[PDB]
RNA sequence: CACGCGGGUACGCUAGCCGC
RNA sequence: GGCUCUGUGGGUGCUUGGCCGCUGGCCAGACCUACUUCAAAGCCACCGGGGGUACCUACCGGUUGGGGAAGCCCUAGCGGC
C-alpha cells in the first residue's frame, strides 16, 4: 500500500533518533499516568520523525570514489589522478612539509581542523593554520618531545617534554609546566570534560583538570609500561594497551580496568576507536590487526594482517581507517558497518600511500575534509581521500570557519557545561536511572539442605554464638 | 522532448542552469 | 625560518579565502564602487548593473553574443570559480582572455569597464588571470582605470615580468612609458608577453590601432635600447 | 569516478551578507553526553535560580501606624488596594504610584477586621462598631461615609458579589447577612438554625455566583446557597479554621487555612474527605488565597513566613520572610497572579513576587527561550540529588527553624505512639484510614 | 541578527514537502539540493536586517514560480495527490512578514493584493485591503481598487463604503470622486440593463457636495463632465449634464472650460443622422463660442484636442473632415 | 488594559495597536525601564496599526491649534471612525490610550464605546506613549517621507508665528 | 576565553586558564626572568637544593 | 463538502454536464 | 669599474646503488586478507622544604551477606574437612 512507505519512514527515525526501545503504556496501571505517557510518546515519536524529515536541510554531499571498469580498482589510483580530477579548493590542501633535520614528526590537528600543531622528536614543536598557510608559533625547545596536543581550541597546546609536560599559549609563550606529570610519553584531552589525561613511562595514569588546574584522579596501572593510549571519543574512557598484550579501559573513578580485552601476543601498538563508540581497531607487535564491537566486548571478524607493525592507525569520521604501518599507510574502508549485526571481512584496501623511504610516525584524520596527514620522519605530507571527512557538520558542537565571536563564545559556553569527571563509564547515558538498592530499601521502609551446611561451616568460626546459628543447629539436628 | 518551452524557461528561473553552464563552456 | 618559508609559499599559493576577514577584503576589491560599498553587495546587485554595462556593449559590437550566453549569465551569478576542476578551470580562463582581447579596444568606456568589474567581482580575474587582465589595461596605462586596477591587483599574484609595477602599487600613480619602455629593454620576458598579447590578439582579428601604435612604438623603442645594451666593440661579444 | 567534499566559506557567510549562517546536523553521533551535558546545564539552572532568587520588590507608602489587620484588592481593577489597620484607620493605594496613599480616613474606633471593594468605585469596611462605606475616588475628598450599618450584631468580615451589587457581611452572632446596595436596607439574615458561635470569614464564589462559603470557630465550614435563601451543609473539622477561600478556575473547589498549620482543599460536592492538605508551616495560619490563574495560593503564617504553594503540590514551593515582617496576618495576589501583597503586624504592606527568580517584562526570544529551557530542564531533573538538594535549600529564620525541628520531632513521636498502639491493641485487623480521610471529624446537614 | 535561528523554522517548515516530492519522482535529488540552497540564501537575505521590499518580491516571485513548475510536473508526470497548499501557505507568510517589516510600501501591498486575489482568496483579501487602506489612506489607486472590486463582486453598499471614506480622505485631488461618480453611474447602467434609481440623484448630489472642496477648479468640473460624458445610453443623463452645465454657467461664466462644455454639450448619446445634425448644433455652438469674447488661445487649445479626438475616429464625410482641418489650422 | 493607542507628531498622527501589554506592577522595576529603553523590546509591545499624514501646513497648523486648545479635528474623527471598530459600549468597549486628558474627553464624547485613558492620570499609557516618543523616528521610518526634525522645526515656527501674529508687526530687517 | 558575566562568574568562581595552584603563583617564571636564567630545569634544580639545604637546616 | 488538465452550455471573465 | 645584497652547485670526516611487504623483486609495478593453538613470570620506575588531614585515593588489618580454584579424606556422592 501508500503508508508502506510511511512505516518504513516510522521504523527508520526509531532506529536512528530514538534512542531507545519505547514505553509500554499499555502496562501503565494509572489513568493520569497512561495519558501523560501517551502524550510523550506522541511527542516522542513525532520528535524522531520530525529530525528524520529535517535531514534534507544538510547542505554538502560525502565525498566518494568507485571504479568503473572491472580490471581498474581503487588502490590503484595516484594522487596525481585524484589531484587532477578534484577541485582547486581541495587540490590545494594536498601540500608536503619538508623538514628534515629535527626528528620524526607528530601532527595532531585541533578538533574543529583550523590549526595543526606538528611536534619534531629533538624540539621543533610548530602551530600552524594549514589552508591559510600561515603559522601561528614556531619554537624549538632545546630537549626532546614526546607528544605534542591541542587543548580546547587552538590557542593553548601542551608538549611533553623530557620529563614535564608544558602548556603554552597562541603565541607559543609557556603559560606554565605540570610537575606532578614526570616523563609523560602519551597524552590525551578529553574534549567535554576538561580533563587531560596522561600515561607516564612508569605506567601513571594522571588526570588533570584544565580549567580549574587540580589534578583529578591518579590513577596507577599496575603492570608494566603502557605502549599506546587513545580515547573513546563517545564515553570519554581510555583505552590504553599494554605490553602483555591486553588493552585496558580506564577511568577516572576506579584504580582497577573496567575491561580488560584481550589481544594481541606481543604488544599492541597502537588503537583507534570510532566516534559513535562503536568499534575498536588495534595493531599488535604480532603482526596482526583486529576489531571489537565495544557496545558488546567481542572480536567482531579475523584478526587481518599487516605486513609490518603498525605505528599508528587512526580511523576516521565515516568508516574509513588509516593504519600506517613501517613507511607505507593504507586507507581499509569497509572494515566495521554500523548496520550489519555480523560483519565481513575486507578483500582489499580502501587505497595505499605510497612507501618511498620515509618511515611513518603518526597518521591522523583532519575532522571535517577529506584528507590525511601523515608525519613521517620527513616532516608532514597531507593526502587527499575523497571518501573521508563528515560532510555536514554541526555549528553548534564544533565549526570548521569559527570567527573570533563565535570562539569566544563557544569557549565560554565549554565552559559552563564542563562535565564533572565522576560522569564517567561505560554507558554514558546513566545520569537519572534508579539506585535499585536504595529504591529497594525505600520501599522496605514504606511497608513495614545443601547452602544450611556451609552456613554452619563459615559460622563455626567467629565464634559468636548467635542466636539464628542456635536455630540453625536446631534445624540440622532435625536434618 | 515532452517539455514545454515554458517549462525549460520555469526550470531555467527556478531550478538553476548549472548543466547548461557546463555544456556553454565545454564548447 | 625554512617551515615559515614553505608556509609562506603555500599561502601565496593558496586562493580561495578561508577566513571571514579575507572574504570580506576579497569581496571588497572593486574597480567602480568604494570599498566601504563594496563589501555589502550582493550578487545580484553587482549583476544588474554589470548586466546593463553589457547590454550596452553587445548593442555596440555584435560579438559579444557568445559571452552573453557563458560569461554574463543569470546563472553564472552562481558559478564559484574555485569549486570546480582543473579542466573547468581552463576552459573559463580560455573564455575570459577571448572576452578581453575582445573588450580591449573599448576599454576608455564604461559600459566596457562596467564588464570587467562583472568579470573582477564574480570570477576573480586579478586574481586567477592577472597576465591577460595586466596585458590589456596596459595600453591603456595612463588612465584612472588603471590606477584602479593596479590598486586592487594582488602583489603576489603579478608574473614575475610586471613586477616594475611595485613603486606604483605602493604609490598610485600610473607608471609612465619610459618605465615600461626601459623593463622592456631590460627583460626579454616583458617585451615577450607584450608580443605575445597582441599577436594572439591579432592572429583572432580583434586588433585595434590603440594596442597596434603601443605594440608598435613599445618593441621600436625596445630594439633601439636594445640594440644600444648589445653594441659591445668585442667581435665575438658583438657577434 | 573521484570527488571529494568541497566547503566553501560561503556555507559560512554568503558574500554581501552579515548573517553568519550556522548549518545544523542532529545526527547523535555528532552530540556526545546527551543526558550529562543536560543533567549540568540543569544544575546550572538550579545554581542560577537560586542565585537570582530575589523575591522583595518594595512596600506600599509609609505603611500603617499599628499592624495591617484587614486588606482587600479591587477585582475588577488592577492597581486599586485598600488596608485597615489596627488603630482603625484604612488607606486606598495606587500600585502605580506606591510613594504615598490615595485616600486615608480615620475608619472606626476598634481595627478594622473586614473591608472589600463595591463592584462601582466604593469600598466598604467592618469594625466591631458596624459597617461603613465610602467613596474613595471622588474629585473631592470626603472623610465622612456615605452609608452606616449598625443593626446585626458585632459584624467580623465583608465579601462582595462578583457581578451585582449585593455584599454578605459575617457577623458574630452566628449568621451572615446579605445587603443589595441601593434598594436593601437592613439586609437579610441568613444563618444555620441553632447556630451561636461567630462565623469568622466570608466569601463568595466568584465562578458560581450565590454560593457562599463561611468558616466558624465550632471548627466547621458551613455553606449558604443565596438563591433560595438558607443554608446548605456543615462539616466539623478538628481544629478551628481561620479562613475559607474559593478556586478562580474550579467553581467547586475552597481551601481553609486553619490552626492546624494547614491548608485544606476541599471539594464542596463531596466533603468526605480533603483533595489536598497542604502541611508547611510552623504557627497558625492566617491568610489563604488562590491565584487568579487558580493554580497556586499564598499563605501568610502566625509566624513570620509567607508561603507559596502549587495547586497539588502538598509542600511549599517557596518560603518568604524578613526580619522587619513582624507576624503576617493577609495575603492576596493581584490580578497579574505574578505579584503577592502582605499586610503584617508591623503596619507594613510589602509587594513581594511569585517566581522569585523570574523578572518581569518583555524578554527577547533568545533569553524566555532560556528560561523555559531552564524550567523543562528542571521539571524533568529535579528528583536528582544535587540538585534536589539545591532547589530545596532555603536560609528560614532561627526561630522558625527550630520549631519545625521541634515539631518534626513531635509528630514522629506521635506516628510512634500511634503505631504501637495499632500493633499491640485490636485495631490491627482494620485498614488504615488515610490522612485526607481524617482531616474531617464529622458532616452534616 | 538571530538570523540563522530564525530561518531555521522556515527552513524545517518547508522540509516535508520537499521529503514528498522526493518520495514521488517529480524533482530528482540533486535538483532538491538545490531548491534547498536557493530557498536557504532566500531566507537568510529576507531576515536579514537591512532588507528591500525588492527582495521580499524576488523570493515570492521564486516560490510562486516554483508553484507553477511543480504544478506543470506535475501534470506531465500524472500525479493527483500532490497539492499546492502548503507553496500557498509559505507564501502568504512571506507576504505577512513582508508587510510587517515595510507596511510603507504601496508596490508591494499591491502585490500582496495582486496575488490574493489570483489565487481565489477574496476574504483574505478584503482583510489585506482593510489594512492597507487603513496604512495609507490617502492613496486615491487603493481605494478606487477598493470599491471597484467590491462594485465587481456586486455587493454596491460595500463599494459605497470603501468610496465614501475614500472621499472623506482623499479631498486634495479630483481622482477618487471622479472614480466614484464613474462606479456610481456604472451601477446605475447595471441598474438599467437589469431591465432612487429612477431618478438617479447619487452624481447630482455628488457634484453638489464637491462644489466646495479645496479641489474646486473649472478644470476640475471639466474632468467632471468628461467623466459623465462617456456611456450616454441611459435615462438621467441629459438631467445630469444639463445640471453640470447650469451649474458652470451659473458659476465660472466665461471660463474656456464652461465654453467646452457648452459646445460639446449636445452629442451625448450619438455615434446615423442625429449624429450630423446634433454635431451641425455643436459646431454653431463652437462658431459662436470662438468669436465670443474668451481666452481664444485656451479655448482652441481645448478645441484641438477635441478635434483630436474626433479625428480618431472613421466613417464620416470628407468635407466635414477638410472643414475640421481648416478650422482647425487658423488656431 | 489597552487595546488602541493614539500619538500625534508634527508630520501627523499615527495609531498604534499594543499585544503583549505592559505590566502595571513592577512600572517602576530596573528591568522594565531598560525594555522601554531598548527597542528591539519595545517594538514587541506595539505594532503600527494605522497612519494619517497632513495634506498641507495648513493643516498641521489647524492641528495644533486645534488640539492644544483642546478640541479634536474633524479628520482625527474620520481616522478614529476608519481605525476603531464601531461598538457601542453596552457589552463590550475598545480601550484607546491618548496623551491629553480633554482629547480623551471629547473622543469618548464622539465615540461612547471607546473608553480613554489620558497620560496625565494613568502611568501605564504615560509610560507607553513615552516610550512610543522615545522610539518615534524608527517606528515611523517605512512610511516617514523624509525626517522630523525640518518638519518639527516649520511646524513649530508655524504655530508660534499664528499665535504671537508676529508677521504683521514686524518690518525692521 | 571573554571576560565573564556576573552570572557566568558566580558558576566559574574556580576557574583561571593561566595560574593555577600547582603553579605557585609563577614564582619558576618571575624568578627566571629577572635573573635571565635561560633554564627552567636550572630554576628546578636550584629549587630542589635549596630545598634539601633547608631540610639540612630544620633538622639540626 | 470542494481544491489539478480537456472538450462542452458560456468569455476583454469563470458559474454549470461528462472525462483525462 | 667598485661596494653591498641575494640565489644555485661543490666542499667543509675515508669514495660500496633508488624503492619494497628484502636469500627475492620493482622501477609502467603485481597480488590484495590470509593463517591459527592453548592471554600474560616477578621487581623497579625522578614531583622542592616544613606542616594540616574533613573528603578521595594507595597500603595494612578486620566486619556482614554471597562465591568457591586448590589441599585432605572416605561411609563413594548432587559427598564430607
Amino acid at each position: 500500500k501508500a503508508e508502506l512507505d510511511r512505516i518504513r519512514r516510522y521504523k527508520q527515525a526509531q532506529k536512528k533518533y530514538g534512542r531507545g526501545p519505547r514505553v509500554d503504556i499499555k502496562s501503565v496501571r494509572d489513568k493520569k499516568l497512561r495519558r501523560t505517557l501517551t502524550n510523550l510518546e506522541n511527542k516522542y515519536k513525532t520528535a524522531a520523525l520530525k529530525a528524520k524529515e529535517a535531514e534534507i536541510l544538510l547542505e554538502n554531499q560525502t565525498g566518494f570514489l568507485e571504479p568503473e571498469g572491472e580490471l581498474e580498482r581503487t588502490y590503484k589510483v595516484r594522487q596525481d589522478e585524484i589531484v587532477k580530477e578534484v577541485a582547486v579548493e581541495v587540490a590545494q590542501k594536498k601540500f608536503e612539509l619538508k623538514l628534515t633535520e629535527l626528528g620524526p614528526y607528530t601532527c595532531e590537528y585541533s578538533r574543529n581542523g583550523r590549526d595543526l600543531i606538528l611536534a619534531g622528536r629533538k624540539g621543533h614543536v610548530a602551530t600552524m593554520d594549514w589552508r591559510e598557510g600561515k603559522l601561528g608559533c614556531e619554537l624549538q625547545l632545546g630537549e626532546t618531545v614526546r607528544d605534542a596536543r591541542f587543548l580546547h581550541n587552538n590557542q593553548f597546546f601542551a608538549v611533553a617534554q623530557k620529563k614535564y609536560v608544558y602548556i603554552y599559549d597562541h603565541n607559543g609563550v609557556e603559560i606554565h609546566c605540570l610537575r606532578k606529570h614526570v616523563e609523560v610519553s602519551h597524552m590525551e584531552f578529553l574534549p567535554y570534560h576538561f580533563l587531560l589525561a596522561t600515561l607516564s613511562i612508569s605506567g601513571q595514569l594522571k588526570y588533570q583538570d584544565t580549567s580549574t588546574g587540580q589534578i583529578v584522579a591518579e590513577i596507577a596501572t599496575k603492570h608494566g609500561t603502557p605502549v599506546s593510549l587513545t580515547q573513546n571519543p563517545y564515553n570519554a574512557i581510555l583505552h590504553i594497551g599494554q605490553q602483555n598484550g591486553t588493552v585496558t579501559l580506564w577511568s577516572p573513578n576506579s584504580t582497577d580496568p573496567l575491561v580488560k580485552l584481550l589481544a594481541h601476543r606481543g604488544p599492541v601498538r597502537s588503537l583507534a576507536v570510532d566516534r559513535e563508540g562503536r568499534y575498536m581497531v588495534s595493531t599488535g607487535q604480532d603482526n596482526k590487526m583486529c576489531i571489537w564491537d565495544i557496545r558488546n566486548f567481542k572480536e567482531a571478524v579475523n584478526s587481518y594482517f599487516t605486513r609490518a607493525p603498525a605505528t599508528s592507525v587512526a580511523i576516521s569520521d565515516t568508516g574509513l581507517t588509516a593504519v600506517g604501518w613501517g613507511t607505507h599507510t593504507t586507507i581499509w574502508k569497509g572494515l566495521f558497518n554500523k548496520e550489519r549485526p555480523v560483519q565481513v571481512k575486507v578483500d582489499s584496501p580502501y587505497m595505499t600511500w605510497g612507501g618511498q623511504g620515509q618511515v611513518v610516525e603518526r597518521v591522523r584524520w583532519c575532522p571535517f575534509e577529506d584528507i590525511l596527514g601523515i608525519g613521517h620522519n620527513e616532516g608532514f605530507s597531507s593526502i587527499i581521500v575523497p571518501g573521508a571527512g563528515e560532510a555536514n557538520y554541526d555549528a553548534l558542537e564544533v565549526n570548521p570557519f569559527e570567527t573570533k565571536k563565535q570562539r569566544q563564545e563557544g569557549e565560554v559556553k565549554a565552559l559552563l557545561n564542563k562535565l564533572q569527571p565522576e560522569m564517567i563509564a561505560l554507558d554514558p547515558n546513566f545520569i537519572g536511572n534508579l539506585d535499585l538498592r536504595s529504591e529497594k530499601q525505600r520501599q522496605a521502609e514504606r511497608d513495614l539442605n545443601t547452602a544450611l551446611k556451609k552456613y554452619l561451616r563459615k559460622q563455626r568460626k567467629k565464634n559468636i554464638i548467635d542466636e539464628k546459628r542456635l536455630k540453625a543447629e536446631e534445624l540440622y539436628r532435625q536434618m | 522532448a515532452e517539455k514545454d518551452a515554458e517549462e525549460e524557461e520555469l526550470e531555467k528561473f527556478v531550478l538553476g542552469a548549472k548543466e547548461t553552464f557546463r555544456e556553454q563552456l565545454f564548447r | 625560518s625554512s617551515l615559515a618559508q614553505q608556509l609562506a609559499q603555500i599561502a601565496a599559493n593558496s586562493r580561495s579565502s578561508f577566513n571571514v576577514k579575507a572574504l570580506k577584503a576579497s569581496h571588497s576589491k572593486s574597480l567602480i564602487w568604494e570599498p566601504r560599498v563594496a563589501v555589502s553587495q550582493t550578487f545580484a546587485e553587482i549583476y544588474s548593473q554589470c548586466y546593463e554595462g553589457f547590454k550596452e556593449l553587445c548593442h555596440l559590437d555584435s560579438r559579444f553574443v557568445p559571452f552573453d550566453a557563458t560569461l554574463f549569465s543569470a546563472q553564472s551569478q552562481e558559478v564559484d570559480r574555485t569549486q570546480m576542476t582543473a579542466e573547468e578551470n581552463a576552459a573559463l580562463d580560455k573564455r575570459v582572455d577571448s572576452f578581453l582581447h575582445l573588450v580591449g579596444s573599448r576599454l576608455r568606456l564604461m559600459p566596457a569597464i562596467k564588464a570587467v568589474e562583472w568579470l573582477i567581482r564574480r570570477f576573480r580575474i586579478h586574481e586567477f588571470n592577472t597576465g591577460t587582465l595586466l596585458a590589456t589595461f596596459l595600453p591603456y596605462h595612463t588612465i584612472p582605470a588603471f590606477v584602479t586596477l593596479l590598486s586592487i591587483l594582488p602583489v603576489q599574484r603579478i608574473p614575475i615580468e610586471y613586477r616594475f609595477l611595485d613603486p606604483y602599487i605602493k604609490s598610485l600613480t600610473p607608471p609612465p612609458r619610459a618605465a615600461i619602455v626601459q623593463q622592456a629593454t631590460n627583460r626579454p620576458d616583458l617585451l615577450s608577453a607584450i608580443s605575445r598579447y597582441t599577436l594572439d590578439s591579432c592572429r583572432a582579428k580583434q586588433e585595434y590601432p590603440g594596442l597596434i601604435s603601443f605594440w608598435g612604438g613599445i618593441m621600436a623603442e625596445a630594439v633601439n635600447g636594445m640594440i644600444d645594451k648589445m653594441r659591445s666593440g668585442r667581435r665575438a661579444i658583438q657577434l | 569516478k573521484i570527488k571529494a567534499l568541497t566547503r566553501s566559506i560561503t556555507a559560512q557567510q554568503a558574500p554581501g551578507s552579515d548573517v553568519q549562517r550556522a548549518p545544523r546536523n542532529l545526527a547523535p553521533e555528532l552530540h556526545p553526553f546527551e543526558r550529562a551535558r543536560e543533567y549540568q546545564r540543569a544544575l546550572n539552572a538550579v545554581k542560577l535560580e537560586r542565585m537570582f532568587a530575589k523575591p522583595f520588590l518594595g512596600q506600599l507608602g509609609n505603611g500603617h501606624v499599628q499592624g495591617v489587620y484587614s486588606m482587600c484588592k479591587d477585582k475588577n481593577s488592577l492597581n486599586c488596594i485598600a488596608s485597615g489597620s489596627g488603630d482603625g484607620v484604612v488607606k486606598v493605594w495606587d500600585l502605580t504610584t506606591r510613594d504615598e496613599e490615595t485616600w486615608r480616613v480615620a475608619a472606626h474606633n476598634n481595627i478594622v477586621k473586614g473591608l472589600t471593594f463595591t463592584n462601582d468605585k466604593k469600598l466598604l469596611s467592618c469594625a466591631t462598631d458596624g459597617i461603613k462605606l465610602w467613596d474613595p475616588y471622588a474629585s473631592p475628598s470626603n472623610t465622612t461615609p456615605i452609608a452606616t450599618w449598625q443593626e446585626g450584631g458585632p459584624y467580623t468580615s465583608l465579601s462582595f458579589h462578583r457581578s451585582a451589587n449585593t455584599f454578605a457581611a459575617s457577623s458574630g452572632q452566628g449568621c451572615i447577612r446579605i445587603w443589595d446596595l441601593e434598594h436593601s436596607t437592613a439586609g437579610q439574615a441568613i444563618q444555620w438554625p441553632s447556630f451561636v458561635d461567630t462565623i469568622t470569614d466570608v466569601c463568595f464564589n466568584q465562578v458560581e455566583t450565590s454560593v457562599i462559603g463561611s468558616v466558624a470557630t465550632d471548627r466547621s465550614i458551613i455553606l449558604f446557597d443565596l438563591r433560595t435563601n438558607m443554608p446548605v451543609i456543615k462539616t466539623v473539622l478538628h481544629f478551628a479554621c481561620n479562613r475559607i477561600v474559593f478556586n478562580p478556575m474550579e467553581a467547586m473547589n475552597l481551601a481553609v487555612a486553619s490552626e492546624d498549620h494547614n491548608i485544606y482543599i476541599f471539594d464542596a460536592r463531596n466533603f468526605d474527605k480533603a483533595l489536598n492538605i497542604q502541611k508547611g508551616h510552623v504557627a497558625a495560619v492566617m491568610d489563604v488565597e488562590f491565584s487568579p490563574t487558580g493554580e497556586e495560593l499564598v499563605s501568610g503564617s502566625y509566624d513570620r513566613t509567607i508561603r507559596l504553594w502549587r495547586r497539588d503540590a502538598g509542600h511549599s514551593r517557596d518560603v518568604y520572610h524578613t526580619k522587619r515582617m513582624q507576624r503576617v496576618f493577609r495575603t492576596m495576589w493581584t490580578m497579574d497572579s505574578k505579584y503577592i501583597l502582605t499586610g503584617s503586624d508591623d503596619g507594613n504592606v510589602r509587594l513581594w513576587r511569585a517566581n522569585a527568580s523570574e523578572r518581569s517584562g518583555v524578554k527577547a526570544t533568545r533569553q524566555r527561550q532560556a528560561l523555559e529551557y531552564n524550567n523543562a530542564l528542571l521539571d524533568r531533573y529535579g528528583h536528582l540529588p544535587e540538585i534536589r538538594r539545591i532547589r530545596r535549600h532555603r536560609h528560614l529564620p532561627k526561630v522558625v527553624k527550630k520549631a519545625t525541628e521541634i515539631k518534626r520531632e513531635e509528630l514522629a513521636a506521635i506516628k510512634r505512639r500511634e503505631e504501637n498502639e495499632r500493633k499491640h491493641s485490636n485495631k490491627k485487623y482494620e485498614k488504615r484510614k488515610s490522612e485526607r480521610e481524617k482531616a474531617v471529624l464529622v458532616k452534616q446537614q | 541578527a538571530w538570523v540563522a535561528d530564525k530561518a531555521r523554522f522556515y527552513l524545517e517548515r518547508a522540509a516535508p514537502e520537499l521529503r514528498e516530492w522526493e518520495e514521488k519522482e517529480i524533482f530528482t535529488k540533486d535538483e532538491i539540493r538545490n531548491l534547498v540552497a536557493k530557498r536557504s540564501d532566500f531566507e537568510h537575505l529576507v531576515l536579514a536586517p537591512g532588507t528591500k521590499p525588492t527582495d521580499f518580491l524576488n523570493y515570492v516571485n521564486w516560490e510562486r514560480s516554483l508553484d507553477r513548475l511543480r504544478a506543470k510536473r506535475c501534470a506531465r508526470l500524472n500525479i493527483r495527490s500532490v497539492t499546492s497548499h502548503a507553496s500557498q501557505a509559505r507564501t502568504f507568510g512571506i507576504f505577512e512578514r513582508a508587510v510587517l517589516k515595510h507596511p510603507g510600501s504601496i508596490e508591494l501591498w499591491l502585490a500582496y493584493l495582486e496575488f490574493a486575489a489570483q489565487v481565489k482568496a477574496t476574504k483574505r483579501w478584503r482583510r489585506i485591503m482593510t489594512r492597507a487602506l487603513r496604512l495609507h489612506p490617502m492613496n486615491a489607486s487603493l481605494w478606487t481598487l477598493a470599491g471597484r472590486r467590491a462594485a465587481q463582486n456586486g455587493d454596491m453598499q460595500r463599494a459605497r463604503a470603501h468610496f465614501l471614506r475614500g472621499c472623506r480622505f482623499c479631498t486634495r485631488e479630483p481622482t477618487l470622486w471622479l472614480e466614484y461618480a464613474r462606479c456610481e453611474m456604472d451601477w446605475l447602467a447595471r441598474m438599467e440593463a437589469k431591465k432612487p434609481a429612477l431618478s438617479g440623484a447619487i452624481p447630482i448630489a455628488v457634484f453638489d457636495v464637491a462644489r466646495k472642496q479645496p479641489f474646486w477648479g473649472p478644470a476640475a468640473a471639466e474632468k467632471f463632465f468628461d467623466v459623465f460624458a462617456k456611456f450616454g445610453h441611459l435615462s438621467c443623463h441629459e438631467r445630469i449634464i444639463s445640471h453640470v452645465v447650469t451649474t458652470m454657467q451659473e458659476l465660472f461664466p466665461n471660463h474656456p472650460c464652461t465654453w467646452s462644455v457648452h459646445i460639446r454639450q449636445p452629442l451625448v448619446g450619438v455615434d446615423t443622422p442625429a449624429f450630423p445634425k446634433a454635431l451641425r448644433e455643436s459646431l454653431a455652438r463652437l462658431k459662436a463660442a470662438l468669436q465670443s469674447t474668451t481666452d481664444r488661445k485656451a479655448l482652441a487649445t481645448k478645441m484641438v484636442a477635441w478635434m483630436d479626438g474626433i479625428l480618431a475616429i472613421e466613417k464620416l464625410d470628407a468635407a466635414i473632415r477638410t472643414v475640421l482641418e481648416h478650422t482647425k489650422r487658423s488656431l | 488594559v489597552v487595546n488602541f493607542l493614539l500619538f500625534e507628531s508634527a508630520v501627523g498622527f499615527s495609531l498604534f495597536e499594543v499585544v503583549h501589554q505592559a505590566d502595571t506592577v513592577g512600572l517602576e522595576l530596573p528591568e522594565v525601564k531598560d525594555a522601554m529603553k531598548t527597542l528591539d523590546k519595545f517594538g514587541k509591545m506595539v505594532k503600527l496599526r494605522s497612519f494619517n499624514p497632513w495634506t498641507s501646513a495648513a493643516q498641521g497648523l489647524e492641528a495644533i491649534n486645534l488640539i492644544s486648545e483642546g478640541i479634536m479635528p474633524e479628520y482625527l474623527k474620520s481616522a478614529l471612525e476608519m481605525n476603531l471598530p464601531q461598538t457601542s459600549g453596552k457589552k463590550s468597549k475598545v480601550v484607546l490610550g491618548v496623551a491629553d486628558k480633554k482629547l480623551a474627553g471629547e473622543i469618548t464624547a464622539a465615540f461612547p464605546g471607546v473608553q480613554c485613558e489620558a497620560a496625565d492620570t494613568s502611568e501605564v499609557v504615560a509610560a507607553l506613549l513615552r516610550g512610543i516618543r522615545t522610539h518615534a523616528n524608527k517606528l515611523h521610518k517605512s512610511l516617514q517621507e523624509g525626517d522630523i526634525g525640518r518638519a518639527q522645526l516649520g511646524l513649530g515656527h508655524a504655530y508660534s508665528r499664528a499665535k504671537v501674529k508676529f508677521s504683521v508687526h514686524k518690518n525692521d530687517n | 576565553v571573554r571576560k565573564l558575566k556576573y552570572h557566568e562568574q558566580k558558576l566559574l568562581k574556580k576557574h583561571d586558564f593561566i595560574n593555577y595552584k600547582s603553579d605557585n603563583n609563577h614564582r619558576d617564571h618571575d624568578v627566571i626572568r629577572r635573573y635571565m636564567i635561560q633554564k627552567p630545569e636550572d630554576y628546578h634544580k636550584y629549587n630542589r637544593l635549596c630545598g634539601s639545604l633547608r631540610q639540612f637546616a630544620h633538622r639540626l
